[PDB]
């Protein structure tokens, strides 16, 4: 099964400098069907992107992703203090997995 | 004004059963599909459960199978999870999230999620 | 007078350019609509261009998330050919979210499919008045072609899918006369995916060229009598047609060639000349940018991937999408042959480009027996709008 | 050639979807009249949409506290079927802020009330020339059904009101030729209330269903025959129609059953087959919103509450309002029986949500005996516009 | 009825003022497309504007640089005569950066050239259908006359060009009938330069005034009759026409007359009546601005600078343009002669004053043998608009 | 510019009378409903008479019946109230309002006020 | 997004060869007219070559006749100089430049340059 693996453990960062959270996968997924999703302590998810490369409707523009085969990563060009939250990679093809997430916190 | 509501949490000593209801506005259960999914305490995101938009249950997770029964009613636009012989690997966070399949290009990705609810196991 | 039967297709040489829209260009700043799938049909005294709207104007606030195309706003309009489709210039036809329609020389046939995704009617039309409906078998996504029905001999000839997009589907041919259906067919294509069909009349059958979306990358095609009698298979030659493709290489007409990017498609089209074939694709192996029109000469009963002759529609560098087939026949022009030609979408918007919805518009081309150019004629809308930002 | 008599109703299953306008949809961005209490006419060679103009466009500050009704600036208009109502589509009818339309095959009958409330004056026109006019004779506001009248064998017959909106009020037939007066006749319905009557043809006789704005709950029907000799009661069954309306129970035929809930009202009806009836009603007790279509196949003879199918057009949570039955013959389709079908309107703005205007869009249905399905229609806007803040 | 052969012109006075259409006045808050080279056509039952569109409206942000004349957006539409180019009033007719098209009495024939620089192809359409196509033969810019070509007796005549700009090129007559080729003819003109011709009618052959834009300053003439026999020369009078030019002297009728100024040029007209000659043509010797009507008793046969009166169209302070020539025969009119009629087009925008588009408007004259005035007719927009800022 | 202005009032001896009137400007007695009203020194409105768009009087208070005649004309849209043998109960600010009666609805509410005139009784 | 961008600067020995290319997005070679130009160390521009819409060659300037050759490649959007025998008297930058033939105007002006590449030649 798609046992997708996502690294850094944890993350330390200063506002105003750029962030990059990889998730990487055991066998190579034969699809395009990755997603990540954001989550703050106290609200529901809330989604960032959509298909490994599109983006939803509503985001702003320092969040982009990318990534092919096995190894996706998404990046955060200018952090802002308000960017800091637990990161999930999602893979809704076959089969239905969950990634086990990664923390932005403050220097 | 798309949103989702669930109801139905609290405390019940192991072995019990328990009946979780989410209820949609705004949209119908006739062309969306629909999810249920679990936080544990301390740890990251579970899937749960996969209904489509015609019924068929797709998916259940291993973890769950045999003791729960996803279910739905479009007259009402209600959504249910009958849960059974519960253990104490069961005190959770509980939302029901909606995504979409299209026929040119499919599967968009979950986009609606429900504020949650929540349910403990002990003695 | 009705559409006879008996005339063959017409010998060509190349294709000369028909019409345009210039639709999103003229949507930012006029009152367009936001259309996907249009596709153009001809009867004796016009050709027009039909199309299906998401229920909201261009650069408005209701045309938000229009990616998706299911919903109980949808509808079938038409409008004369190369014109922008206006709220001023287009003519209501039908209520649907998918639908075809043709002509029988005098009249008009339309065929539309709404409700929800289990239960699903389809409703035909002559000329405005309801005759018929049917109904979903299978309890799954019921759907159609998107181009026009061959409508010949006073009979209308449709295809008619129902069941996964990933997996053995199932299959009718419908036979209507004067807006009611008088017979139809299950299709037995143990091994086969048919979607989205394109089709046109050749001698005394019917031919078409649909797309699979489970395990192929080149085409499949069926052809039917008036008896509805088939005969199926895939199309032979080595230079895949399908989008996403493998590199060019050793094609097969007995089943799918799958080389590890068949699950996925687009509508398109060939058209059959005796042996050869002239093949409809676009240039990106990956993506929808460009499009151009092959020559092969052993097409249909060989599979290598030589050809001869190549001729370019769109360049590498330009969105593209949808294309179809339609025809044009003796009883307008006056010849003794049926004139084929076709039409190319051209798709802005998500989910490829940073905005808030998706549109498209067309260009359309026919065969010619003389002297013809390539070039590229791209949208060239600048994109994003006023209601992105 | 002109509409016959003597054509019964056609045996129906259920209902098919016909038309949608999605116009204030597009008023959003587009030129849209404010419109409110729209009907649907057919006549040998189209159907036609009539609506009643405030004056004003949509999105505009003239269009500043339009849920009045009377006033000096309303007019009434027409269209082509499922097309917006927009300056470029319409065609001009009549001055009036009541009226009603129908044909008699070849040509347009009009009849529009104007004027002040205690002597307002109907005008009649045909085919574009006034041709007789009619004064109020009770000195109280004067209006009509707001819907297709009947015209068969050349003459078209219409009912007109006057009186009090809470108590006994005074009922007038007219039958018309070729749009000239040439008879009518007084109703003595003592204990009775006849508002805005829905009329279709049945047999040698016309058969109205009409709303009782004093003291009732169920529906009152007259009928009537070419020499003006009436039959009237109310519908028999314990399955109430009107909104605001009681819980079912037991029904009534001889009088009106009020429970509570008689005084107000909406524009509704219902079909009669021999014993049975559809009842087109909403879903909702106190308020306007959802719709469904009832078949109670005991529904005219018997007050029982049980019925025998339910099939649901709006759900519960959407906005509807009047609703109206037309016909299609067999002169335009061709067979020995009349098609009925139905359209339901759906009211956006005040009193209910916080805008400063008041329009409707409309749905249009129509009967078929074969397969069909159940769905939701709404409307969809996205209120409120940019001129409300 | 097919528009006969035989009929002489018509005697004239002067010239009565026929239509305006006040566009880029509506296109400021309107929606009007962005046009450049309007001409008009007349058939048996109606007369039409051509005009060949950038594919953007005006006032948008898609109109910018449209100074640039080649593109793949460019088409060729028609609205009737007076009335502003919509993309409501507007039929699609071709695509095409240069285009012509005419009338046999009941049909339309259209010619359009499109493609890259070096391989353009012209495609001929009759009645919508596509019947022909040519190729250019010189690899060079291929372009035909932007005016309507003669149709008479069946059979439709018109010039066409290819090769440099400011040397020797190579022309062709081409003889159409019903939207096909049927008979071609290559013009062998050593020392002239014929582009942009303007023809009519005159007696049982055509008559046609083209441009010089390589050494000219004067206009040079062909004559040809439906076997293709040409008589070539210039127009004879010392009052020249072309622009820029140099002050009147002493012409030439066998050969052009530079001067000094004859490199460039602009569209124009001359009628020729026996001996005389009318000749249109702007008042400033540098720019485009203003436009006068000169009547000369001996302007073909003597190179004398006199003339015999002169009659103005716009005053010397406001732009002009393109300028053609067009005629209504004896089977609409139901005279015996055919009546001249001309349009001047009037050009807003770059290069000469401050905007970032270029669009034209137009106004019609039509002779007449009767009492006339002059006065002036300008265009009276007030630039620049609002997207300019 | 919708609006209502009143005239006539002043100070009268008891058992005389007065003759109140209200000019209107912007619309029209033909479609709408008029009515006056009273607040009288230190205490809350009274609703003192009303009548509609074809004419007909419809209600009178109680404490002021058979002493006041209100009438109307169109033809210059003026509004009239006649009050015979006052009393020093009648001395009060007088308005004139406006509303409305919907055939499909009904009887809006009155959101039109003239500025007022005052009366006084007394010696 | 119209642009230009070079590639195929550097060092050479005199008497070598190179290869220089310009490629364009945005737009298509079938219809502008392309220039090669040059700028030297401290001195001004220096126009070096000139393609029509159509392929033939309209100038050269005469220092680099008989060793440069202009070309194009559409199919690719790109255009080529092949420069042989190199002087010390090339060192320079280069810029690839365009511009457009009107058929009623004529001959525009260079709108649009590159951003331009180095070349060196020395031992
Ligand atoms: C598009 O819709 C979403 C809600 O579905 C909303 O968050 C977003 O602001 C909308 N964007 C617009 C109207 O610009
Ligand atoms: C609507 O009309 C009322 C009454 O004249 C006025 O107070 C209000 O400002 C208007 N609202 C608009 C035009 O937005
Ligand atoms: C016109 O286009 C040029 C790019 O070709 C751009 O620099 C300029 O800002 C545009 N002007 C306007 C007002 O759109
Ligand atoms: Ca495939
Ligand atoms: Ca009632
Ligand atoms: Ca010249």
């Amino acid at each position: 099964e798609v046992v997708l693996t996502q690294s850094p453990g944890t993350l330390s960062l200063s506002p105003g400098e750029r962030a990059t959270l990889s998730c990487r996968a055991s066998q190579s997924l034969g699809t395009n069907y990755l997603a990540w999703y954001q989550h703050k302590p106290g609200q529901s998810p809330r989604l960032l992107i959509d298909g490994a490369s599109t983006r939803a409707i509503g985001i702003p523009d320092r969040f982009s992703a990318s990534g092919s085969g096995t190894d996706f990563t998404l990046t955060v060009s200018r952090l802002e203090p308000e960017d800091f939250a637990v990161y999930y990679c999602q893979h809704y093809g076959n089969p239905y997995t969950f990634g086990q997430g990664t923390k932005l916190e403050i220097k | 004004e798309v949103q989702l509501v669930e109801s139905g949490g609290g405390l019940v000593q192991p072995g019990g059963s328990l009946r979780l209801s989410c209820a949609a506005s705004g949209f119908s259960f006739t062309t969306y599909e629909m999810n249920w999914v679990r936080q544990a305490p301390g740890k990251g995101l579970e899937w749960v459960s996969h209904i489509s938009s015609r019924g068929l249950v797709i998916y259940y997770a291993d973890s769950v199978k045999g003791r729960f029964t996803m279910s739905r009613d479009t007259a009402k636009n209600s959504l249910y999870l009958q849960m059974d012989s519960l253990t104490v690997a069961d005190t959770a966070v509980y939302y029901c999230a909606r995504h979409y399949f299209d026929r040119d290009w499919g599967y968009s990705g979950m986009d609606l999620w429900g504020q949650g609810t929540t349910v403990t196991v002990s003695s | 007078v009705h559409y006879s039967s008996g005339r063959d297709l017409c010998p060509i040489r190349g294709w000369a350019p028909l019409s345009k829209d210039n639709g999103i260009r003229i949507g930012s700043r006029g009152e367009v609509f936001v259309i996907r799938e249009p596709f153009i049909s001809c009867s004796i005294s016009e050709c027009r261009t039909f199309f299906l709207t998401q229920g909201a104007l261009l650069n408005d606030k209701h045309s938000n998330g229009t990616v998706k195309d299911r919903s109980p706003f949808r509808t079938l309009m038409s409008c004369p050919i190369g014109v922008a489709p206006s709220p001023s210039n287009s003519r209501f036809e039908s209520v649907a979210w998918s639908a075809t329609a043709c002509s029988d020389g005098p009249g008009w046939l339309t065929l539309g499919i709404t409700g929800p995704d289990s239960t699903a009617v389809a409703v035909l039309k002559y000329n405005g008045i309801i005759t018929d409906t049917l109904k979903s078998w299978k309890g799954n996504i019921m759907r159609t072609q998107e181009s026009e029905c061959v409508c010949q001999d006073e009979f209308c000839y449709t295809l008619v899918t129902d069941g996964p997009s990933d997996a053995q589907a199932f299959y009718k041919i419908l036979k209507i006369r004067k807006g009611k259906i008088v017979s139809m067919k299950d299709v037995d294509a143990t091994g086969f995916h048919f979607e989205e069909c394109s089709c046109y009349p050749s001698g005394t059958e019917i031919e078409c060229v649909c797309r699979d979306n489970w395990r192929g990358s080149n085409r499949p095609w069926i052809r039917f009598n008036s008896d509805l009698d088939y005969q199926i298979g895939y199309v032979c030659s080595g230079i895949f047609g399908d989008n996403p493709r493998p590199v060019d290489g050793t094609g097969s007409c007995n089943g799918p060639v799958n080389n590890g990017k068949g699950r996925y498609g687009v509508k398109g089209f060939s058209f059959r000349y005796g042996d050869g074939v002239w093949i409809g694709r676009t240039k990106s192996l990956e993506s929808r940018s460009g499009f151009e029109m092959v020559w092969d000469a052993n097409g249909w009963v060989s599979t290598d991937k030589d050809s001869n002759g190549v001729q370019d529609i769109i360049d590498n560098d330009n969105w593209s999408g949808y294309s179809g087939s339609f025809s044009i026949r003796g009883e307008t022009t006056g010849k003794n042959c049926t004139v084929p030609c076709f039409w190319v979408e051209m798709i802005r918007g998500q989910p490829k480009e940073k905005t808030i919805w998706t549109s498209g518009s067309s260009i359309a081309f026919c065969g010619v027996n003389s002297d013809t150019t390539g070039w590229s004629w791209p949208d060239g809308a600048l994109l994003p709008f006023d209601i992105d930002k």
